[PDB]
This record gives C-alpha cells, structure tokens and sequence, in this order.
C-alpha cells in the first residue's frame, strides 16, 4: 500500500499530473503512521503545486479585474470566486490533515517545525485570498511557534528554518504590511546564515544557497 | 591578506591561510553579492588568466584577483511558443528553471520529432517641388530630419554621397524596391524618396520622442509592465525587419520613436548603398554615429561585411540594458577611444551589476544572451520575441516578492 | 608684455551676431567666424550641440567660465559662452592662421625649424596649464592648436568641464587618434599622456604623414590595435636631426616609467637649442598662405 | 450566451488551467452555431493543449514502462487510465466535429482546417491504439488528411498558414505512425518550395522553420 502509493506519486510527479498525486499523498498520509523524509517532501511539493497553480491563476484573474463595465467586471468575479472556492477546498483538506494527523504525530523537532511552517504557509494563502483577521492571526501564531521551536535544535543554516524565515517576512510584508520587521527578520536570518556557513552537508548544499539567494532578493527589493 | 575585486569593482580582502580552498572563504562575499562559487571564475595575472576554486591560499598570498561570472530543474510541458535554449529548437515538453527561466530538453544536454505549433505606381520615386523641404530638426549618425508637408506629415533626410555613379543609382532604385514594402505597425510609413535634389530618405514623422530622449532627458522610468512591452513591440518590429533579410544595422535608442507612449515606431535603417561609401567602386563601410549600439565584430570591422542578423541582436542587448538600468552602458568611462578599443578587443563587456533591483531573473538569461562577445551565440529575433512574450504575461504571476520554491526534482 | 584684454565684450546673444564666413571644417565640431555689432572685433565661433540634460548642460556652462582666469599668450583666449538654439556656443579668439591642419594640407610639410619653436610654445603652454590650474590639455592634437599670422601660436580645447569630457566622449567621433596607450588600456596616467599626444602630433607635423600606418586607409579600430599592442612608430632620420630624434623618442614611449617628465623635457639640450636660433614667423606663413602683415 | 461563453474561454486562456475552457468550448458549439475565426482558434488551442498535457504524461509513463517489474506494472494501469481519459477527450471533440463542425463548414478555409483537426485527433488516438482498431483509426485519418490536402491547393493560397500547418502534420504523420519517411520528406519538400517560391507573418515563418528542421531530421 505505502510503497504502491509513493510509486503512484513518483509516476504522477514526472507527468505534471498533480491532482492525482495530491489525492494519493493524502491517502498515504491518512494511514496514521509517521512520514519519513522521502514521502515528507513529496507530500509537501504535491500540495505546493496544487495550491500554487490555483493561486497563480487567481492572481491573473484578479489582475484582469484590476485592469477593468457591469458584465466584463462580473464575469471575472464569478471565475475569481470559483477559483477561490476550489483553493479554499484544497487548502482546507491539508490544514485539517495536519491538525488531525500530522502535527500530533510529529515525533522529530525538524518534522514539527516543517509541518508548522506548512500550516502557517497555507493560512498565509488563505489570508491573501481573504472574519478575515482570524486567518492572518492564526498564520502568525503558526509562524511564531515554528520559529520559536526552530530556534533551538537544527543548525542555523538549515533549509526549513531559512524558508520559514523567508515565508514569515513575506507574511509581514504582503499581509500585515510590516516591511521594517520583514527586512529585519530576513536580514538577521541571512547574516546568521553567513556566520554559520561553515563546511556544510552536501545534501543541503544546493538548496540552502538557493533559499539564501531569494532571501537576498527580498532584502534588495525591500531596501527601496 | 589576499585582496580580491568584485563585480561593480567592490573590494574585499579574504584572509590568507593554508589547506582550505577559495570556495568557502570567498563564499561569504560572493553570497553577500549573491553568487554561487560553482558558477564563478577568478583570475590571477603574472591580461587575465582564469583559475578555479580549489586552489590553496598558500600560493595566492599577496595576489590581487578578480571576481567575474561565467539550477533547480522541475518538469513542465510548455503550453505556448517556447524555444529550447541549448539547441534553439521548438520545445513543447521538457525541464524549466524555477527562477532563472532557462528552458531546455534532457535529450540535448525511436525518439520523438517535432510537429505543428500552438497557433494563435502607388509607391514610386518622390518628384521634386512637391516635396517641401523641412526645417532644422537635428542630426544623428549620418543625416538630418526635414519635416515635409505633402498631403500629410513626412520627413526628409540628407546623406553623405553627392555625385554617385549611375550603377550605384540603380542599386538605390533596387534598395527602395526591397525596402518600401516594410508595412508594419512598429515601422512608420515609407512614402518614398527624392533623388532629384541631394539624395534623401523620405520617412514619416512621429510625435513624442525617441527612447534615448525618454530615458536620458526626461528619465521617466516606467514599471516592468511597460519596460517589457517596449522590448516586445521592438522585438516584433525587428523580427518583421529580419524575416526578409534586411538588417536594420542602426538600432539606437535615439531612433525608436514612440507616440503617445502606446505606439512604438522604428525607422532610419539600412541604406547599404549610401553607407559603404562609393569612393571608388567598392562597399567600404564607415564607422559613423554613436558606438554603444554595435557589437565587438561591428567595432572590429575585420570583415568586408561584418554585419549579420546577430549584430542587430547585440544592438538589442544594448537597447535593453538601456531600458532596464535607465542609463547607458559605459557611462563611467570618461573616454571615447578607450570605449572603442575595449568593446572591440573584448577585454571588458557592459557591467551586469548595475541592473535594477526588481530585475526579472528570467531575463537575466535573455538580455545576457543578447550581449555576448561572440556572434554565433546571441539568439535570433524570433526566440527573443518568444522569450519576451512568455514573461510579458507571466509577470502578474510573479508580481509579488519571492517565496519558498519547490525542490530539486531533477534526476540524471 | 603682450597686453591681452577681453573686457570689451558685454551681453552675448544670437541676435547680436551677424555671420561672415566659416573658418573651416573640423573633425568633432565645425568652427565659424561671426561679427558682433557692439564689440566689433571678429570672433572664432565654435558651435557644438549635445542633446543632454538641461541640468547637466547648465553644470557645464558655469564651469566653462574658468577660462576667464586661464589667460596667457600661449592659450587661446575665451570671449564667452552662452546658451541659445539648444547648442553650445564656444566663442573663441579669431586667429587668421586657423590651426595647423590647414597649413599642413596647404604647405604639404613643416620644416624642423618651425617645429623647434612650436615645441617650446606647446610645452610651455601645457606647463602653464598644469602647474597653474592642476588640469591638463588631454586633447593634444594638430587640429586643436590655433595659430595666427601675427607670429604667435596658441593652444585651445583642453579639459575645462569634467562632466563635458564625457558628455562629449560619445559624440566626438573623428577618424584620427593620438590617444596615449596609458589612456587606452583601461587606466588613467594623464601626466605622461599629453607628452605622447604631443610626440605623435609633432611627428605628424614633421613628416606630414599619419605615422600609425607605418611608412617603412586603415580602419578606425585597427589604429588603436597598432597603438596599444606593438612598439610605437619613430620619426625618419636624415632630413631631421639626430638630436631631434633624441627629443621625439622620449616623447613617444609606451611605458610611463620610461617616459620622461616635463622637467626633463626642459633640461634637454635640443629644447634649449631650438630657442637659441631665431625663426621668422610673420612672413613665413604670409609666403605660403597669401595673407599680408 | 455566446459572448459570455467566449469571455470565460479567454479568461481561462491565460489561467494556465485549460480543462475549464476546453469544457466550455463544448457548450459553445454543441448548439451547432456558426463558427467565426477567433472562437474556432480557441476551440483548436484548448483541446490541443489538453491532449498535449495528456500526451506528455503518456510519453513519460511510457518511458518508465520501457524502463522495466513490481514497480513497472503500476505504470501500466497508470498508463491505461491516462489513455482512457485521453481517448474520451479526443472522442468528445471528434463527435463534435462529425455532428456540428465538419458538416457545417461553409467557406474554403473552414473545411480544410476542420479536416486537419479531425485527422490530427484521429492521429492522437492512433499513437496509442494497437491491434485491429489501430489500422482503422489510421485509415480514418488518411482520407481526412487527404480531403483537406487536395482542397488547399485549389482553394487557398500557397502561403496561408493553414496550408503549411496541414502539410506539416500530414508529413509527420507519415514518419512516426506510417513509418514511411520517404513519402513524408518528398511531400514536405514540395510543400516547402511552393510556398517559398511565392514568398500574419510570424506564424507563417514559424511553420516554415519547422518544415525546414523537420526535413533536416528526417534526412538523418
Ligand atoms: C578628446 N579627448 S578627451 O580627453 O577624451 N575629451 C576631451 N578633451 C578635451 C576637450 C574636450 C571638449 C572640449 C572642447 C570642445 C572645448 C572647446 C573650447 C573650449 O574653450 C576654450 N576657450 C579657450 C581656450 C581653450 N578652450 C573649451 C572646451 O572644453 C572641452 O572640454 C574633450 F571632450
Ligand atoms: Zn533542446
Ligand atoms: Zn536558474
């Protein structure tokens, strides 16, 4: 079952067929057992493209709404609330998934912070989509808890912590509109990355630097 | 203390030690400038001899070095015009970089083949008299506009050949025959020309101004929504001009006149008979005008005809470096012959560090391709137009700041 | 002892100038001559146009006024500049001899005897520029040395507005460049640059031939390849003295360390031999240009 | 209303989600109403893109299928359900063609392009079908291509884009499916030269470049 399910994902990943992979990872994670590293990132990325494709589509539909009668405006509206409903469904499946199974069974500290970042990231998606303040506050709570736990265990250059900080800064900027705090957190994260950038694991070598780049671009774009 | 330079001429003195490679030591500075130590090259001089990154500082003590430039691959299936960038073919399914936007196929780094793409007289020599010569309008590389008044708005030029041979005049009647058929929305109308007076190139007249005026006199810097649309409307116009093998060969920021900030018009091109002056009976081309908008090969003039379809693409890399930064390249060199010798020899190229902060990293593999030292590498205009169409609509998708991207997702 | 005065001028405006004729056709700019009704005297009107920022051109204009303190019988005087028609109107001292490009294209060649005096004049003029105003000529060219039929020779068109040095660098095209290799490879060593720029210029005057194409046309870029890749040219012997070769050779060395400074250029024997003999210049040009007195 | 349907279609057009507009295009023309050029073009691209994604998945899963056995057999039922969905996708639009589009084509350019689309879709089911039905699908594409190929020469220009596209698909049909590269190249050459002799523009030169490259790789 589990091996068959991860194979049905490894065969749906290469094929760009993303809904099948989302529907299979959900089934493999509702098993109630722990998710080791290989299925972890698979579940994460699966849901990542599923929600992000709809988010990008919603962005374009909203852009056309900004780029404009009583019918030409309206047609964009039904499409945007349709994409809104479907993205809300897809994010609700995962958030309920972590609350029911993933977070309570997070044995490892890195797994705990990883799932917490996932949780906060989806609530950030709902926050951008949308009463409204509840989602943004809950996302802030999830991000704050993830940061607080991640401050202890793993090496300060770790991809989970780095992406968590970058997401958290994006949250301060695009929702709460706190650019000063966003640049502050991103800046400290980046400098501590430089300071701790000793000899590093080859496995995380590429990805750590890849996140550090995007960190630098947020700093540079937010300087102005 | 081993001092090493940086792009934009920044200075950093890495510590001198023994046993540890330059990679992780210089890594701090390269990341503060955001450069991976695997895509960089450093130089030691005993002009500039490259050295790698696995060198101990024991032999590098007391030496000055330069830092100059020389990927996560998800899978995707492109849903519109998307051209491979390793074989320059047409790509439908294949990899893609998450941020750098460089699209390629595994086969080119019982197989399948290509397919259809996703689809989606009246003119004659202007006679004298009726052509009302314009007034003092200005100058440029080889002439001056004269705003004509004949059943509309037109422009009149003057040229640097006074009494050419009749066989040159027949070549002129041929070149107008091949060039007046440039019917486009990105090219102003070509009414004709008057050869009874001093030889003239009659064109239309456009309001507003050129691009050089807009970006170095008013300096009304736009947003990327218009910054990419300008390059799109210019790439389309220089693709229509390249389909029938008529090189513009004069792409300058001061001849792309745009009206009302919506319509983009391109003109003042070609004239291979007026250029390549007939001092005898030859085609000896002359270096007249500005210098930043032609390639190292055009500067060299090492061939009888060193132009190509490519040397009109490097002239696009300069006009795009101009649009992005807002300034011209080589605005720091307080010299002229230094600029000529430098761009010719190839020891130095326009500096990429001076681009803007909101620079779309996907175009960092387009406007960089448009500015290689070599000529066989810069892409022809259909691929530039496709790669600009791609992010002319993919801009609202990345209208936000950065975010955590997906994983490696590439297996070999 | 020369009594150069320029206070007669007042307000300057295009409506107050009536054109007479043109001095000639230059390389970068075109030189005119014009009449001013209040002043009466003739001016050398150098008109150049640069479509540049109004703030930048205004920055250049008030900086151009420093020529009012840069007065000497060795440098062309400055009558005054102003803005109209959108172009830079650099009024100058109108000297009937023009420059030594017309004299070159008319007389064919210049003897070493005239070179002896003109070398002293140019070296002391550039020394006056440097040791006084801490700025150098940067443009030592045969076409930028103005002369008159009164027995004088003078310099003009140095680097007077630093912003304009680059505002002009993208519009001064020319076809001939005596540009010093130390100013070509990518660094600036201005102190020794003008010595090279004058050493090449004097060879041009003496031989009458563009020397970068070796005697014993070439494309614009390839000239620079010749300047900055292979050893420099050398003046022919026989018709020119060996003690003059000893002067030219130290003025045309690539490496500035081997280049001798200005002080050495005044401790030389040939430079002090040139002024030892006297040369008539009033009738010299009048016997080859057709002018009088 | 037709306007609302086409508006939704082009709203989904840049959405990178194409199944929605593909499904709405069915409702647009299931009325059998007359088709103009633009709505026909979105009709073409939508299902073209849907079959493109399905076929890309087909190619990759066929690659792992050819890679090997316990893991390989999973790819087999994955493959067959992708093929089933693909087959319904092509069959719906083909039934649309043989009920409201092809028998309602009026102008010369209508018939040729719709016949090209019908032949192309039949070819799509042809890449997958094997056994006795495979030859039937291939034959049903043969005359579908031929009918438009003969109409093109007599009724429309040598440089008009649909003729070049039809020539391109007809040629590639002979190579990968028919296993007859000689007939493919011999016709691609002719289709290249009649247009090049008689040489709105970017699309035309694009197909021209594809014909040149396609001739090149068949000559290998
Ligand atoms: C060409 N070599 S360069 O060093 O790169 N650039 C330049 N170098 C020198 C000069 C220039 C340009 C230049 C010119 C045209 C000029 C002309 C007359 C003038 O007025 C005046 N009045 C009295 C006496 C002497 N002059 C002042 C001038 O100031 C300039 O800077 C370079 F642009
Ligand atoms: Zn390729
Ligand atoms: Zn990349």
């Amino acid at each position: 079952d589990k091996n068959e399910l991860v194979q049905k994902a490894k065969l749906a990943e290469q094929a760009e067929r993303y809904d099948d992979m989302a529907a299979c990872m959900k089934s493999v994670t509702e098993q109630g057992a722990e998710l080791s590293n290989e299925e972890r990132n698979l579940l994460s990325v699966a849901y990542k493209n599923v929600v992000g494709a709809r988010r990008s589509s919603w962005r374009v539909v909203s852009s056309i709404e900004q780029k404009t009668a009583e019918k030409k405006q309206q047609m964009a509206r039904e499409y945007r609330e349709k994409i809104e409903t479907e993205l809300r469904d897809i994010c609700n499946d995962v958030l309920s998934l972590l609350e029911k199974f993933l977070i309570p069974n997070a044995s490892q500290a890195e797994s705990k912070v990883f799932y917490l970042k996932m949780k906060g990231d989806y609530y950030r998606y709902l926050a951008e989509v949308a009463d409204k303040k509840g989602i943004v506050d809950q996302s802030q709570q999830a991000y704050q808890e993830a940061f607080e736990i991640s401050k202890k265990e793993m090496q300060p250059t770790h991809p989970i912590r780095l992406g968590l900080a970058l997401n958290f800064s994006v949250f301060y900027y695009e929702i709460l509109n706190s650019p000063e705090k966003a640049c502050s957190l991103a800046k400290t994260a980046f400098d501590e990355a430089i300071a701790e950038l000793d000899t590093l694991s080859e496995e995380s070598y590429k990805d750590s630097t890849l996140i550090m780049q995007l960190l630098r671009d947020n700093l540079t774009l937010w300087t102005s | 203390i081993v001092r090493v330079f940086l792009p934009n001429k920044q200075r950093t003195v890495v510590p001198a030690r023994c046993g540890v490679t330059v990679r992780d030591s210089l890594k701090k500075a390269l990341m503060m400038r955001g450069l991976i130590p695997e895509c960089c090259a450093v130089y030691r001089i005993q002009e500039k001899k490259p050295i790698g990154w696995d060198t101990d500082i024991s032999w590098l003590t007391g030496e000055e070095l330069h830092v100059e430039v020389l990927h996560n691959f998800v899978r995707k299936t492109f849903f519109t015009l998307a051209f491979c960038d390793f074989c320059r073919k047409l790509l439908f399914q294949g990899f893609r970089c998450q941020t750098c936007g460089y699209k390629f196929h595994q086969r080119c780094s019982r197989d399948r083949s290509s397919s259809a793409p996703n689809v989606h007289s009246d003119d004659w020599e202007i006679p004298d008299g009726q052509i009302t010569v314009g007034q003092r309008i200005g100058s440029g590389s080889f002439g001056t506009v004269y705003k004509g008044k004949w059943h509309g708005d037109v422009a009149v030029k003057m040229l640097n050949v006074t009494a050419p041979t009749p066989q040159q005049l027949q070549a002129f009647k041929n070149e107008v025959g091949v060039l007046r058929k440039t019917r486009h929305v990105n090219i102003l109308l070509f009414m004709g020309y008057s050869t009874k007076p001093q030889l003239a190139i009659v064109t239309q007249w456009c309001e507003g101004s050129s691009l050089y005026h807009h970006l170095h006199i008013i300096e009304t810097k736009f947003e990327m929504i218009k910054l990419i649309d300008i390059a799109r409307q210019t790439a389309q116009g220089m693709d229509y001009l390249h389909a029938k093998s008529i090189i513009h060969r004069d792409l300058k920021s001061n001849n792309i006149f745009l009206h009302e900030d919506l319509t983009v018009k391109i003109g003042d091109f070609g004239l291979a008979t007026v250029k390549s002056r007939w001092s005898g009976s030859h085609q000896f081309e002359q270096l007249s005008g500005s210098i930043l908008w032609m390639a190292p090969e055009v500067i060299r003039m090492q061939d009888k005809n060193p132009y190509s379809f490519q040397s009109d693409v490097y002239a696009f890399g300069i006009v795009l470096y101009e649009l992005m930064t807002g300034q011209l390249p080589y605005s720091n060199i307080n010299n002229r012959d230094q600029i000529i010798f430098m761009v010719g020899r190839g020891y130095l190229s326009p500096d990429l560090s001076k681009v803007r902060s909101n620079c779309p990293k996907a175009m960092k593999r387009l406007m960089a391709e448009c500015l290689k030292k070599k000529r066989d590498e810069r892409p022809l205009f259909p691929q530039i137009l496709a790669s600009i169409e791609l992010l002319a609509r993919s801009l609202p998708k990345i209208h936000r700041s950065a975010s955590e991207p997906s994983l490696n997702r590439a297996g070999f | 002892a020369f009594l150069t005065q320029k206070q007669k001028v007042g307000e300057l405006k295009d409506d107050d100038f009536e054109k007479i004729s043109e001095l000639g056709a230059g390389n970068g700019g075109v030189v005119f001559k014009v009449s001013h009704k209040p002043s009466g005297l003739v001016m050398a009107r150098k008109l150049i146009h640069l479509e540049i920022k109004p703030a930048i051109r205004n920055q250049i204009i008030r900086e151009l006024q420093v020529l009012h303190e840069c007065n000497s019988p060795y440098i062309v005087g400055f009558y005054g500049a102003f803005y109209s028609d959108g172009e830079i109107s650099i009024c100058m001292e109108h000297m009937d001899g023009g420059s030594l490009d017309q004299v070159l294209k008319k007389a064919g060649r210049i003897p070493e005897q005239i070179l002896g005096k003109v070398s002293i004049a140019v070296i002391k003029g550039l020394t006056y520029l440097r040791e006084k105003h801490k700025i150098m000529h940067r443009d030592v060219k045969p076409s930028n040395i103005l002369v008159n039929s009164r027995g004088e020779i003078k310099l003009c068109d140095f680097g007077v507005s630093g912003q304009l040095i680059d505002s002009m660098a993208n519009s001064f095209v020319g076809t001939r460049s005596y540009m010093s290799p130390e100013r070509l490879q990518g660094t600036h060593y201005s102190v020794q640059s003008d010595i090279w720029s004058m050493g090449l210029s004097l060879v041009e005057m003496a031989v009458g031939r563009y020397p970068i194409p070796p005697p014993d046309p070439m494309a614009i870029f390839e000239l620079l390849d010749y300047i900055v890749n292979e050893p420099p040219p050398k003046l022919p012997s026989g018709v020119f003295s060996l003690e003059f070769q000893d002067f030219v050779n130290k003025c045309l060395i690539k490496n500035p360390a081997e280049r001798a400074d200005l002080k050495q250029l005044m401790v030389h024997a040939f430079i002090k031999r040139s002024d030892a003999e006297e040369v008539d210049f009033a009738g010299w040009l009048c016997s080859t240009i057709g002018l009088n007195q």
